[PDB]
């Protein structure tokens, strides 16, 4: 504990994620909507926007 | 106001053995890369103090 | 756990002692490193070892 900042201690953690190419496992906290079809409609599907 | 400078010459210059000099955070560069300081090599090295 | 002079080693394509020889990251890395000092629980007077 006596060393310089440079020297001192630090614990890291590494978050790796991976892109969307499977099935979606993870998904964060965002409400679900029912299906409208037939209709101009800004969509959302798993983060994918148009 | 009466910084210090040395020169450097004629030697083998091992830039990692600086981390065991002093506790800095960062090796900051402008027209290098310090992961690249070992490969290629210089002429002349003036080192100032202040 | 790693020192400060190496925290700079966790990124997409480094390269010393820590990027070489320890934990390598590729370089089409994605995610996030979060890095925070931990000298009140990782130091001890006689020496951590």
């Amino acid at each position: 504990p006596t060393y310089g900042v440079g020297h001192q201690p630090y614990r890291v953690v590494v978050l790796s994620f991976e892109l969307l190419h499977a099935p979606a496992t993870v998904c964060g906290p965002k409400k679900s909507t029912n299906l409208v079809k037939n209709k101009c409609v800004n969509f959302n599907f798993n983060g994918l926007t148009g | 106001y009466a910084w210090n400078r040395k020169r450097i010459s004629n030697c083998v210059a091992d830039y990692s053995v600086i981390y065991n000099f002093a506790p800095f955070f960062a090796f900051k560069c402008y027209g290098v890369s310090p992961t690249k300081l070992n490969d290629l090599c210089f002429t002349n090295v003036y080192a100032d103090s202040f | 756990v790693i020192r400060g002079n190496e925290v700079s080693q966790i990124a997409p394509g480094q390269t010393g002692n820590i990027a070489d020889y320890n934990y390598k990251l590729p370089d089409d890395f994605t995610g996030c490193v979060i890095a925070w000092n931990s000298n009140k629980l990782d130091s001890k007077p006689s020496g951590n070892y």
